[PDB]
RNA sequence: AGGCGGGC
DNA sequence: GCTGCCGCCGCC
């Protein structure tokens, strides 16, 4: 009966957990536990949906199979759900992690499903006539014709005709694919769009779990009194002078700069002025390297060709509190907001696009932007500091350049 | 207007039994009006939210003693706002961002020449609202100086989250970048929105901007948000120097300038290609200069504050009063002669 | 660029 | 009172 059960709720390899499943408690709990966090760490990190479905691929394999005809998995899979809403029911921060993350899960798992089970499980979203097709075709053509040139690569027009000719519409109210809208993906008449279905679907499925989550929670006080607790605790809480002003502008001195510093070096020279965050980078590599309080004041009046005179002599420890700054690793250089446009403070190998990378660095090159890809900006920094003569300041980088030439 | 002024037509005046019909949508009162939020702005630059209103007696008698200078309508809450210490989808629109192409108007004046932007704005906005969203229930309210608000009070409109507010938003809000110094370079293939409000621009394009602001007669203008639209340097050097060695064309000529010097410059078998892109840079440039500049904020979140209709503009008397297709800023009453 | 204080 | 903006003063 338990067997018969099972079949029934698993018609489709995807399920909306309507039912109630009629060591393993912890392990199956745990082991859903650990997709969900990787989960939520890739969304974090902004990672695209095709690069978080490469890293959890594996995960499925080994932590939660899906797609086989085994009992056991499916059962692992239905009751690792219905424990871990008893865990995240508890607080409205907890039910809400849950169900963006199980939506997600939810979404990943539909698009790795064959058309025909996709099919299946939405049986287990209204297709206009072709009249009103016809009526509307010029306004769905010219929505939908950048879709189909830049998502199926129909770079003709006459394929794209062609395609289009063949291809339905679903009419939905527009509330339902807010996001095709805000891109203008999906064509509005009269308070309708006409497409998107798996976020109908995903949207379906977090209210759902939702309310599901809000009823579970009004019955967990009757279960405070089972063996549960403890585990239910634990993983609810398992979420949880040679160098001078005019020196460093030549070629003999500049040439041990790294990228970061040469960058700051040309916007200075180009705008007659650095702001904020690019002015204190530059400054205290420039402490670093030894220029004097007296020739660093020079330097910046000469460049800027009441308001800052104090701060750059504050840079050196001798105002306020005298604290002598220590110049910037990589590591806080990074930490800085990142720099939109006019800024030039930053590290290159993470702020420029690769384009500008290449252009700057003409194999080698293949290397330093392999690093780059990788968020290994210090190592990519490294490379081109080897290949033009591990190192994470910009002071190091300079002192090692230097180094080799005495 | 006088404190006395104001006391009068609160008194005598303003249509309290419509505004709370109106946001009451029952003629029994309810909670779409007793938990609805009103901020006051008092002439001392005092600001008090969260007030809550009964009945059209309560809400007439706390406005009278009240005074203020506006008020201003908010979401209806779960709680009534007055017991705090225990919405309308709108759209704004106001001439600022038009500024930079007129010139029967300076500064924070405004007549019936560029209140046609307004009137083109309303009248995109409502081709949107109507045929897209399949909105009914809208009006459009007069600012009080040179701007109007629009009101949209369907169930389905006042019912929105944020998210979907924001989305119709970005649906109406062609125009994001306002910067007339760069080419909008609008996405290609027109959205069916954006073809539709094109053709319905084009028809006023030349009597508005060439004939009736000519804005680019003046040069440097012309320099300054007439060449920034087009997409090639050469031509927008050439145009330049044509025009510093013919000044004061007026924007009709330079318009057709624009057309002979390109076909003078682009020639042999790329020559398409240019002509389809000057095209694109000439329809860009009717959509940045008449399509609806909105003020996004005010849209976006369902609790943001909105000044009600029938409130007194403070500097020029005039009556916030309701917009139809005859409507021009001169026609709005002021209070000194309802008086 | 951030924080604090004062004035309009 | 708070909020927000503008200016000044250092600090960090
Ligand atoms: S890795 Fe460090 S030294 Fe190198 S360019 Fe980036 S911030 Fe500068």
């Amino acid at each position: 009966e338990e067997k018969k059960l099972y079949a029934r709720l698993y018609e489709s390899k995807l399920s909306f957990y309507d039912l109630p499943p009629q060591e393993q408690f912890e392990i199956w709990a745990i082991d859903r536990l650990k997709i969900l966090l990787e989960i939520e760490s890739c969304l974090s990190r902004n990672k695209s949906i095709k690069e978080i479905e490469t890293i959890i691929k594996p995960q499925f394999q080994k932590l939660l199979p899906f797609n086989t005809e085994s009992l056991e998995d499916r059962k692992k899979d239905y009751y690792s759900h219905f424990i871990l809403r008893l865990c995240f029911c508890r607080s409205k921060e907890l039910r809400e992690k849950f169900v963006r993350a199980e939506t997600f899960l939810f979404k990943i798992r539909f698009n790795m499903l064959t058309s025909t089970d996709q099919t299946k499980f939405v049986q287990s979203l209204q297709f206009i006539s072709n009249e009103e097709k016809a009526e509307l075709s010029h306004q769905l053509y010219q929505t939908v014709s950048a879709s189909l040139q830049f998502q199926l690569n129909l770079n003709e027009e006459h394929q794209r005709k062609q395609y289009f000719q063949q291809e339905k519409f679903i009419k939905l109210p527009f509330e339902n694919v807010i996001e095709l809208v805000g891109n203008r993906l999906v064509f509005l008449k009269d308070g309708y769009a006409y497409l998107q279905q798996l976020n109908l679907l995903s949207n379906e499925f977090a209210s759902k779990l939702n309310q599901e989550l809000i009823k579970t929670y009004q019955y967990l006080p009757r279960l405070n009194e089972d063996r549960l607790l403890p585990i239910l605790n634990h993983l609810s809480s398992g979420y949880t002078d040679e160098i001078n002003a005019q020196s460093v502008w030549s070629e003999e001195i500049s040439s041990n700069y790294p990228l970061c510093i040469k960058n700051l070096m040309e916007g200075l020279k180009k705008n007659h002025h650095l702001r904020y965050y690019g002015r204190q980078q530059l400054s205290l590599f420039l402490k670093g390297i030894g220029l004097s309080a007296d020739e660093a004041l020079k330097f910046w009046s000469e460049a800027f060709t009441k308001e800052y005179r104090y701060s750059f002599r504050h840079n050196y420890g001798l105002e306020g509190n005298r604290i002598n700054y220590k110049p910037w690793d990589c590591h806080t250089i990074l930490s800085k907001p990142r720099p939109g446009r006019g800024d030039y403070h930053g590290c290159p190998f993470r702020d420029w696009s690769h384009e500008r990378l290449s252009a700057e660095l003409r194999a080698q090159i293949i290397s330093v932007l392999d690093s780059c890809q990788k968020g290994e900006y210090t190592i990519a920094c490294t490379k081109v500091f080897e290949m033009t003569h591990h190192i994470a300041h910009p002071n190091l980088y300079f002192e090692r350049s230097r180094q080799l030439q005495k | 207007p006088s404190s006395s002024d104001m006391e009068y037509y609160y008194k005598s005046l303003y249509p309290f039994k419509h505004i709370f019909n109106w946001l009451n949508h029952s003629p029994k009162p309810s909670r779409d009006m007793i938990n609805r939020e009103f901020a006051m702005a008092f002439r001392s630059g005092a600001y008090k939210r969260y007030n809550s209103f009964n009945s059209v007696q309560d809400f007439k008698a706390q406005i009278e003693k009240a005074n203020p200078d506006r008020f201003e309508i908010g979401a209806i809450y779960n709680k009534p706002p007055r017991e705090r210490d225990t919405k309308e989808l709108v759209f704004d629109i106001d001439m600022d961002d038009y500024d930079a192409f007129r010139t029967c108007c300076s500064g924070a004046q405004v007549c019936s020449k560029c209140w046609k932007f307004i009137s083109l704005a309303m009248k995109i906005t409502n081709t949107a609202l109507r045929e897209d969203f399949g909105y009914k229930d809208f009006i459009w309210v007069f600012s009080g100086r040179r701007g109007a608000h629009c009101w949209v009070s369907d169930k389905r409109a006042r019912a929105l989250t944020d998210v979907q507010r924001r989305n119709v938003l970005d649906y109406v809000n062609v125009i994001r970048d306002r910067n007339t110094d760069k080419r909008l370079a609008l996405k290609r293939p027109y959205h069916p929105h954006l073809a539709r409000s094109l053709e319905q621009l084009k028809p006023f394009f030349v009597s508005i901007m060439l004939e009736e602001q000519n804005p680019w007669e003046d040069d440097q203008h012309a320099i300054q948000t007439l060449l920034p639209a087009l997409y090639d340097k050469q031509l927008i050097d050439s145009l330049k120097k044509y025009w510093l060695d013919n000044p004061r064309r007026s924007s009709k000529e330079k318009w057709n300038d624009i057309d002979q010097i390109a076909t003078s410059l682009f020639k042999g078998p790329k020559q398409d290609s240019h002509i389809i892109k000057l095209r694109e840079c000439k329809e860009d440039l009717v959509l940045m200069t008449l399509y609806p500049k909105l003020d996004v904020e005010v849209t976006k979140q369902t609790i943001h504050l909105l000044k009600a209709p029938f409130c007194i503009h403070p500097a020029t008397g005039n009556v916030c009063v309701p917009i139809d297709e005859s409507f021009a800023p001169e026609k709005a009453p002021k209070l000194i002669d309802l008086q």
